[PDB]
């Protein structure tokens, strides 16, 4: 029989820091980044309000 | 030095090395 | 004779601190460590046998 | 509530090499440069803010 | 034979100008895939 | 039910042989180790006691 009820789809993740490499192409970079390693950001300073 | 290690087949030391950096 | 010292040295070195102090949370250990005249030590071993 | 801690003694131990003089006398000076200086870094060089 | 299956080597039926950037700046795509590699066998 | 005791710690270790190398370094590098065919242990006759 049917009670007309709906299932609740979800996901669960534990024990894993979620990394973002600062690069435009995030993959296999690590140290020498694309965006946050440009010589443009060595000239001046900017604040981060999130 | 070529004398420093024990090598296979009458050759002191043979194949050179490379170790990876942490980030990636 | 390279990579083998035909002469007597030591592998493991034991010496207890001259001044130990028990207090509220911390437990200091100060000692004089001296490596042999022509010896090396990679600092992944140097521990405290408490 | 229940537990009390008291350690008795602290003891130094380290794993040295029985170093061959033939090369170690050169190798000690080999590290003794401004050039030959070995740098260490973590896999995750992360800055923490609580 | 022009399909690289009765041929001799894989990297020799394409363009040599495209070959350069395949092992120094390739980490963006692991590519030894888009054109298949044939192998020689004694008969 | 607080009772008093002094522990007995012991290691278990089966199914492997007690292996020790034959060099002044005491580390098996290759098949023939340093002291295996050195200056002192090469052609002369010597008799192992225990």
């Amino acid at each position: 029989t049917a009670v007309d009820s709906i299932t609740q789809k979800k996901f669960l993740c534990d024990r894993t820091l979620w990394r973002i490499p600062f690069s435009s192409n995030f993959m296999s970079m690590g140290a020498l980044t694309d965006l946050g390693q440009n010589l443009l950001y060595a000239n001046s300073a900017h604040a981060l309000d999130m | 030095f070529a004398s420093l290690a024990p090598r296979h087949g009458s050759r002191p030391f043979m194949g050179n090395w490379q170790d990876i950096g942490t980030s990636n | 004779h390279d990579v083998t010292t035909d002469r007597s040295q030591r592998l493991t070195l034991r010496f207890i601190p001259v001044d130990r102090e028990d207090t509220a949370y911390s437990y200091k250990a100060r000692f004089t460590l001296a490596v042999g005249d022509n010896r090396v030590l990679d600092m992944a071993s140097t521990y405290f046998d408490i | 509530d229940g537990a009390s801690i008291k350690f008795d003694s602290i003891c130094l131990y380290a794993t040295f090499f029985p170093m061959a003089h033939n090369t170690a006398s050169t190798l000690e000076a080999m590290l003794r440069n401004d050039t030959n200086d070995q740098s260490f870094n973590d896999y995750l060089s992360a800055a923490n803010m609580l | 034979s022009y399909m690289h299956i009765s041929g001799q080597d894989a990297s020799e039926y394409l363009s040599p100008g495209l070959v350069q950037f395949a092992r120094a700046t390739e980490t963006y795509f692991s590519l030894n895939n888009k054109f298949r590699n044939p192998t020689v066998a004694p008969t």
